[PDB]
């Protein structure tokens, strides 16, 4: 029963062909189901995105009169029926699935619908403006349209549940937490013509608890403790320069980590200030006991102790006021 | 210290078999060679063999003289076979990494003691 | 209206043959090239090479498939590309390129009713290109991409840039995290042979590198922890526990930016400008502890023998700022 | 001759008039594939993309009425590509990035047909499958990697899925076949579940492993050097109060040697950006190193004083904020350990 | 000529059937390995497998191939393989593995004129180990490649080490970088199971890690990192600022000596034996400043309530006792 | 009219041809002459002990078999045409993962003139196998071979040979070094015979001449570590009373060297033994740990406490282990630098 509809659907088709080449756009209906938005490379500038990718169009030439009334098939029947060219377009790597069988299926129904689902592992590309690092947020894209096809020859449409997301806890995001999911639709227009170019924005906020306890507090920390030369003796001039210069050695240490997860951008972050400004008290704290040792006794700068104890901790507290407002905030 | 020492006899009418024992350095990654210098001060190639096993030879003694190492026992072998009485000559075990090499005698930087092969008519 | 387009197509198949380039016993086909660039992935300067996703299309006539009475181009699916003649174009620099397959291999046939064919292709390519970094961070390398074709000479296969001003778009919507692309350049030119001239086209771009990373990472500390070396001599000759600490850890400072700096930049190993500057650095905070150690031995063990102190300490707060001033002078003229 | 005479006359005339695009009982029954599964060695978690690699003989049977045949032998073994032109079911794994089927030196497949028509097909793969790791008690957690496997396009009502035993004894691993430097494999658990989706309802084969990760390393790397560093940052408070010099080397130096260890223990961990278990008793034992030489400074406000005790006019005395931190610091360092080995030894 | 050897290999594939095994009622088919072992390329201790090249090479004889009156040994194009019966043998240990392809695929089909074949191929494979590192750098290794058939149990196939113990060859000429191949060993047996026993050959080698670069690298400059430790010992107690530096800038050296061991060693995440060193070099560092706080707190705080005699005892001891622990770990894991 | 006589020669080819048999199987041994162009030798890793190379390896024998008439006197064949007739099993004996290229079409070129001698290009990527003797890092050179063969044919079916001398067989591109660490100082092609399991095989070599650069490790590790012991010798001309600060300089400089050692080695592969940079970090480790050493004797024998002062009780004198170690130090550090760099710029 079954084998005689499809050898009969297959009797004169030509899938080089597409539906209507000449009457009207082939309309397709994509959905998309996100299982797990992987790693977000940072320094590639990349993401990993699993999804289940389906499609339904209608077919007038995969029409038949039967009782089955819809034809749940394998991923055989996909290289005889026209499949659309649809490419992911800021793909770096993009993988189907193979094991154990080719993960695709068909199905068709007798009206000429046709659904096609399969399943894509994709390293796609979004262009991260970190400023404002780590306490950023991103929309990453996912745009699709067809290779060949012009907008007078196929044009994309979302269905209702356009974009369904999982769990959204068994995701690898180690960096980012996933705050929102938006759609569009545009008209692009390249050299061989305007495509309907589909896109899924995937928002990505940051988790920055972790941050506060690895550069923010070492970072404020060492800046106190640079401070604590200036209740100690002036003429104590061995334990002054300890102070000052290991402090200066902590915070080259603490510099390492600043740049850890992060391509060589050329601008200044918002942990790069505040690392560099950190490095700029505790700079200013050893050139102000090498001021006052030499015009005191190596010869009013001898009361300038009394100016650092007051100055220096209102000007970080100033400077913490100005960074944690305008970086949160604004 | 690197002790390349020469074994195999000396004096023939006939076939012989001129053994290199090393001793105080592995050469299984070094290239074990065989050179030949007859009175005329040229120390001609005869026989090399690379970690591959890969045997090159002179174009002179191309299919009479066979070598073959032995990666166990550390030891480079040549079998003399249809001696000439021009093969009158003194016989150098090689070893080197041939840098510029394989041909050149100043790529090989262990040597021989030396064999001094006798073939009369 | 289907069945036609579908009696039309089958016509131009039948009795096509693959091995034969269009005009074969005539003029040279002529392909036009025109490269629409996604993005430039990666610029290694270790492997010398550079990632370039692009979308490749090549436009020739072939008198084959021409069809009448319908006034489409064609587009048809791409696995009628193994049916037809294509240009065995390959590129010169390739070190690994492959044609993305998702959701099917990303190409395109489209038929026009005079002949012509567009066969685009999205190709995600590696190619080499020569680096010269002993001006690093301070250089502009360029990078090129050369197209040429394997089996015919330019009496059978010509090539031409489609536009040959504008032919390569995409250019000036890079966003590269570390260069910046100044300009690009479109040569068409023919290499000359024994066995014939053959077709040659060049798309290079000029990279020039941004360097506001290595001014904050780099050089911005290398400069702060010499002028800390030079606290030491505003500090009394006595302090032997101050100056010889305060020395010392500046000389550990410079050596663990460094090493810091050997881990996180790549490895190319000659000399570049960076490591003269952290070289020269070095130098400076060096012989800012020999001073003390010239004073020390002049005070306490020229002493008793019977050369001033004073005139020694005064004499570095004057150079050792105006060496080093000279010393950035030098350095930011030469490699500038 | 007359063996493989019948037995050519067997292959030849087994699949005429049969469809690979079909199911076995398309409009009669439901397909009932009996999996198994023996996993020849879970291989290496990899906490830095949450996976893990899993190398398993997987092997599957089912009924088959299509492909009856009488003669001498009972099972009938099958070439790869006669294999290849019958219907076998598209079992997929629901959480695998990218696992591979070996191909040395054959296609490692097989497929025996016995007399009366039941498949039997199995295969070696190598899985690497999704682990989703929750690393809030780093290193003292806990974690259940799953195999999620069913078909892909048939539903419920087409296919059901079960298991070749008791579900217990299905799911076998090999004696030999640990291999997790990080990590002690504490047995599986298996169940069967049905997962809605918007093409059907879908019958999915789910396999948990239970892990759990040795303590032993990060001990002695990372928990042991940050307690003997802010026992010698507490050191300190045993010394007089006139070695100005000497107790700022303490106090400052320790702060560099935990930065030290802060940065190194941090980096042999997946970038995660939450704080670990290991985060927080690094950042606690920081503000004890730090504290220790705040006190300094209270102490050196309060000297009077330059010179030291002499061995042989008056002298400072010892302290009372120097006499009560040698209380007060041990003990509440001593507290926090007691209330941080106890809440992460028990979740 | 040559028409007659087309002839000849024209009619042995008349009529061949490439899923009959060779004697398909009869006895079992018996299959001789020959490994040339190419190189191995790395030993990784965090993926705990090898890479390995090699000429893997198979001999049986199949009575459908056999020609007469051709004196030479036909060697054929390498696309006749997928013409013919070759067994289905795998790898037990095989992580990923693949067929050279440039710049032809590297198979050969040799036939003999009684009916054997030879089916070489040139195989890289990854190799799977269980390595046990609790002894870690001075241990001894064992990796296998365990070759077995897929499909055939012991009646319809046997396998044998062809020329015994000189099967596997190019083991001398192996120079691994941190290894060395103490002793290769050729293992034929039949893996007894409920349906039947199946043949299985086993190919292992001992690999014992070289030394000489830890010794350098991690063992000299943690003992001379403890023996600067000791050098506050001959210095007054009034020294302070001087017994203090030695002491906590000891223990930092011991820090960075530990932490970026971590980063350049492999990561094992268990303890080794060079972990239990090295932690062990931390305490006598630790101890020795212990000492001093020792030392200070008895002069200057239980003074106005011997001093001389603590570093005249720890002069003497802790010299003794970082021997005596040398002792014990050069003992206990050599 | 000449491209139906074109399409009438490429049909008639084959005819009565069989590729699975080499030309004169019984007749005579195969002379194919090789030929290659180097386009780029790329990158040279120490650390997998490997290189890359892009050649168009050009390969030339002389089919009986495929002898035509008409009017040209070369044919163009297809990749459908070219995989039907015989072309030698050319495999590379130490390629570790080497690429035949074909982007956008294979690069491969069969012709056929009116003789039947066969010409046959490719362009491929070979990643072969450098074996390196790093007993003298950074001052060494080594010799990477290019070793290629036939696999299945012995030296009486198959032989190679070079299409022109065998020194100008191999061309180098003027733009291909493409090497970032070494000097590529020229080529030298020979030719060998294996004896393998299977016989004797004709192999065709080619070895490359590198030589590494060494200004970057005296920067960033020879002179730095100079500077150091420098250092550590300039603590003897300080007066003995400073015990805080000649020990706070003499650890720092263990630290510093510490520090210098740990990069120095990062920057490597993880050999076995010891390098020629690695004997001179630890030499000049045992200079800084000697300086320390030499302080603790001249603190031990100081019987006073105070410095002197400028105008002048009695005072210390210069120690005689001070002065002496002045001279003696300098000049073993002095002498053992004219032994490093005269015997590793020997070899
Ligand atoms: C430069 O050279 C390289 C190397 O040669 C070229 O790369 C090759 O590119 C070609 C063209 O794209 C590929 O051919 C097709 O491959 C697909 C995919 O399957 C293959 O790849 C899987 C994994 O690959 C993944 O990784 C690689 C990198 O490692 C990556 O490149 C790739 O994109 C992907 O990400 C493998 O798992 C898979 O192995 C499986 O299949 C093998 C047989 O093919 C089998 O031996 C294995 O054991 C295993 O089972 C395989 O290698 C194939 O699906 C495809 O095959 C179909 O399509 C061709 C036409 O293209 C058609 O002739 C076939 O019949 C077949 O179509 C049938 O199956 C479809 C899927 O089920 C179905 O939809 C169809 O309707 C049809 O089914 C009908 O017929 C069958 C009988 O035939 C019947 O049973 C059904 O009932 C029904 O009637 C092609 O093989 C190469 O694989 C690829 N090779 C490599 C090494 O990458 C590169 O393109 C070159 N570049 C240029 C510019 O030229
Ligand atoms: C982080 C710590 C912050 C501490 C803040 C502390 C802020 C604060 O005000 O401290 C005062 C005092 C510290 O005094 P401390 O003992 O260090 O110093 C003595 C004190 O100044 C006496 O008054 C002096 O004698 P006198 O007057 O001339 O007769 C004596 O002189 P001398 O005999 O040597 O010549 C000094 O040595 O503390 C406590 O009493 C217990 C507080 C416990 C606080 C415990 C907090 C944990
Ligand atoms: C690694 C070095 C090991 C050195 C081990 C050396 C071990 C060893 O035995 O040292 C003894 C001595 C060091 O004596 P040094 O000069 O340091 O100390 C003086 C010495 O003790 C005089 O005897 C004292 O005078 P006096 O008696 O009160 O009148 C004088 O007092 P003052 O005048 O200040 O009041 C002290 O300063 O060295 C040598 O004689 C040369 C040895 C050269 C050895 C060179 C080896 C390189
Ligand atoms: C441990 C370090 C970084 C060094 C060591 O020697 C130094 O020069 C560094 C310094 O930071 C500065 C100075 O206070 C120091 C000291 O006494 O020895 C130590 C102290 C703390």
């Amino acid at each position: 029963d079954v084998t005689v509809i499809l050898n009969n659907l297959l009797e004169g088709y030509d899938n080089k062909l597409r539906p209507d080449i000449g009457v009207k756009p082939t309309l397709i209906h994509t959905d998309m189901y996100v299982n797990s938005i992987g790693p977000v490379n940072a320094i590639n500038m990349e993401y990993t995105i699993d999804i289940f990718f389906a499609q339904t169009w209608y077919d007038r030439r995969l029409k038949f009169n039967s009782t089955i009334k819809v034809l749940r098939l394998n991923s055989n029947m996909v290289g005889k029926i026209w499949i659309p060219d649809t490419f992911f377009r800021n793909s770096k790597k993009a993988d189907a699935h193979w094991i154990t069988t080719p993960n695709r299926m068909l199905r068709i129904w007798n009206d000429g619908r046709v659904l096609y689902t399969l399943r894509l592992t994709i390293d796609a590309e979004c262009q991260l403006q970190l400023h404002n690092f780590p306490m950023d947020e991103h929309s990453c894209p996912l745009e699709f349209s067809s290779y060949g096809y012009p907008r007078e020859e196929i044009v994309y449409q979302w269905k209702r549940s356009s974009v369904e997301v999982g769990d959204t806890r068994s995701w690898r995001l180690y960096q980012f937490s996933f705050v929102g999911l938006r759609n569009t639709t545009e008209v692009v227009k390249t050299t061989s013509g305007d495509y309907v170019v589909m896109s899924v924005y995937f928002d990505l906020s940051r988790r920055m608890g972790y941050f506060t306890i690895q550069t923010y507090i070492p970072c404020t920390l060492i800046v106190v403790l640079s401070w604590v030369s200036f209740w100690i003796n002036k003429d104590a001039v061995p334990a002054r320069t300890s102070l000052g210069i290991t402090t200066v050695l902590t915070m080259t240490t603490l510099s390492t980590i600043a740049r850890k997860s992060l391509p060589k951008v050329s601008y200044v972050t918002a942990m790069d200030l505040f690392v560099s400004v950190c490095f700029i008290f505790v700079f200013s704290a050893l050139v102000e006991y090498g001021t006052l040792h030499y015009f005191v006794s190596n010869r009013r700068i001898a009361k300038m102790d009394s100016y650092a104890r007051i100055f220096f901790p209102t000007a970080f507290c100033l400077f913490n006021l100005v960074y944690w407002v305008s970086y949160l905030y604004l | 210290q690197v002790q390349l020492q020469e074994s195999g006899g000396g004096l023939v009418q006939g076939s012989l078999r001129v053994s290199c024992a090393a001793s105080g350095r592995t050469f299984t990654t070094y290239i074990m060679a065989w050179f030949r210098q007859a009175p005329g001060k040229e120390r001609e190639f005869l026989a090399a063999m690379d970690q591959g096993r890969i045997q090159y030879y002179g174009d002179s003694v191309r299919g009479r003289f066979t070598i073959s190492r032995d990666y166990a026992k550390n030891s480079v072998d040549l079998q003399l076979d249809g001696l000439r009485p021009e093969d009158t000559a003194v016989y150098y075990c090689a070893a080197g990494a041939g840098f510029w090499g394989l041909r050149t005698a100043s790529s090989y930087h262990y040597w021989g003691q030396g064999t001094q092969v006798t073939v009369s008519s | 209206n289907m069945s036609f387009v579908k009696e039309t197509v089958d016509k131009l198949l039948k009795g096509y043959d693959i091995r034969l380039r269009p005009d074969f016993g005539g003029p040279p086909v002529c392909v036009g090239m025109n490269i629409d660039i996604a993005s430039i992935d990666m610029v290694s300067e270790v492997n010398m090479d550079y990632t370039l996703t692009m979308y490749f299309q090549q436009y020739w006539r072939d008198k084959r498939l021409a069809y009448s009475g319908i006034p489409l181009n064609l587009t048809l699916d791409n696995r009628v590309a193994d049916q037809l003649w294509v240009p065995d174009t390959y590129f010169l620099n390739d070190k690994k390129s492959f044609v993305h397959g998702v959701t099917v291999k990303n190409r395109m046939i489209r038929l026009h009713p005079d002949g012509t064919v567009l066969y685009g292709l999205r190709i995600t390519t590696t190619a080499a290109c020569m680096m010269d970094l002993r001006r690093y961070p301070l250089d502009e390398q360029n990078c090129t991409l050369e197209i040429e074709s394997y089996g015919y000479t330019t009496d059978d296969i010509e090539f031409y840039w489609r536009g040959g001003d504008k032919a390569v778009t995409g250019v000036e919507r890079i966003e590269l995290p570390q260069f910046s692309i100044v300009e690009h350049r479109l040569v068409s030119r023919n290499v000359v042979f024994a066995t014939g001239a053959y077709p040659r086209l060049s798309l290079s771009f000029r990279l020039k590198r941004n360097i506001g990373y290595f001014i904050l990472q780099t050089y911005m500390p290398s400069i702060l922890i010499t002028i800390l070396s030079w606290v030491s001599f505003w500090i009394n000759y006595d302090a032997s526990a101050a100056r010889v600490a305060l020395g010392i850890t500046t000389v550990l400072t410079m050596t663990t930016i460094n090493t810091h700096l050997r881990e996180t930049l790549p490895k190319i190993p000659y000399v570049k400008a960076i490591d003269m500057y952290l070289m020269g650095c070095f130098v400076f905070v060096f012989l800012a502890l020999l001073e003390y150690a010239f004073v020390n031995y002049i005070f306490f063990g020229r002493g008793p023998q019977r050369t001033d102190v004073n005139a020694i300490d005064r004499w570095s707060r004057i150079v050792f700022p105006f060496t080093f001033s000279l010393f950035n002078l030098v350095y930011w003229l030469y490699y500038v | 001759k007359d063996n493989t005479t019948v037995f050519t006359r067997i292959l030849d005339r087994l699949l005429d008039g049969y469809d690979n695009r079909l199911r076995p009982g398309l409009g009669e029954r439901v397909t009932e594939v009996k999996t198994d599964i023996f996993v020849t060695s879970f291989g290496p978690v990899s906490d830095h993309d949450m996976e893990y690699t899993i190398d398993v003989f997987f092997r599957q049977s089912w009924k088959d009425e299509r492909l009856k045949f009488k003669g001498p032998m009972t099972v009938l073994r099958l070439n790869n590509l006669m294999a290849s032109k019958i219907w076998t079911p598209d079992t997929f794994f629901h959480n695998g990035k990218k696992s591979v089927a070996h191909n040395m030196t054959m296609p490692n497949k097989l497929l025996r047909i016995t007399e009366d028509g039941t498949l039997l097909y199995t295969m070696r793969l190598t899985v690497r499958a999704e682990c989703p790791m929750h690393l809030e008690d780093f290193p003292m957690d806990a974690h259940a990697c799953p195999l999620k496997f069913g078909s892909y396009a048939y539903t419920r009502a087409e296919v059901v899925y079960e298991w070749t035993r008791e579900p217990a004894r299905s799911v076998v691993v090999a004696e030999d076949g640990s291999r997790l430097n990080q990590y002690d494999l504490l047995g599986q658990t298996v169940d069967s579940g049905i997962v809605q989706s918007s093409t059907g309802e879908y019958v999915v084969m789910t396999t948990h492993f239970h892990l759990k990760r040795k303590i032993g390393y990060f001990v002695i790397q990372t928990y042991l050097p940050c307690i003997m560093t802010v026992i010698l940052s507490q050191v300190s408070f045993w010394l007089n109060r006139e070695s100005v010099p000497a107790r700022t080397v303490f106090g400052v130096t320790t702060v560099l040697t935990m930065t030290t260890l802060s940065i190194s223990a941090r980096n042999s961990l997946p970038k995660v950006a939450y704080a670990t278990a290991m985060d927080w008793f690094i950042a606690v034992c920081y503000a004890f190193v730090f504290s220790a030489l705040i006190e300094f400074a209270t102490v050196n406000y309060f000297t009077k004083r330059g010179y030291a005790w002499d061995g042989k006019k008056t002298f400072n005395s010892v302290s009372k904020i120097d006499r009560l931190s040698r209380i007060a610091f041990p003990l509440l360092f001593g507290i926090f350990n007691l209330v941080y080995w106890a809440t992460y030894l028990n979740r």
